[PDB]
């Protein structure tokens, strides 16, 4: 991004950790997300 | 050249406004300043 | 015409077909005014 002017919400979620390998292989894991917006409030869901 | 600010996604209060503050004039229009607690606003600005 | 008074303030609301005549300076919580009319002291009577 270039910059930001006027941010009405900011945010950091819960801590967690990631592997960050530089190798090659089959996808050992899976990630799912359902982004949605209902009645003016954003929401997200997930599973590993 | 007053300063316009944004109060968003937090909880305000009134009881922390006068205990030793002793300001010049505290008043509110269309609602008693005493019951700021029960009332529930949206997208509060701050100009000073 | 300054003979017409309307109540500036009251502790609570009124009742169907109710009248109040007596008068005290509005006082909030502690530090009772006793006619001082300083911070947190306000005059109940109002003039047109």
């Amino acid at each position: 991004y270039s910059s930001a002017n006027n941010c009405t919400f900011e945010y950091v979620s819960q801590p967690f950790l990631m592997d960050l390998e530089g190798k090659q292989g089959n996808f050992k894991n899976l990630r799912e997300f359902v982004f949605k917006n209902i009645d003016g409030y954003f929401k997200i869901y997930s599973k590993h | 050249a007053w300063n316009r600010k944004r109060i968003s996604n937090c909880v305000a209060d009134y009881s922390v406004l006068y205990n030793s503050a002793s300001f010049s004039t505290f008043k509110c229009y269309g609602v008693s300043p005493t019951k700021l607690n029960d009332l529930c606003f949206t997208n509060v600005y701050a100009d000073s | 015409n300054y003979n017409y008074l309307y109540r500036l303030f009251r502790k609570s609301n009124l009742k169907p077909f109710e009248r109040d005549i007596s008068t005290e300076i509005y006082q909030a919580g502690s530090t009772p005014c006793n006619g001082v009319e300083g911070f947190n002291c306000y005059f109940p009577l109002q003039s047109y």
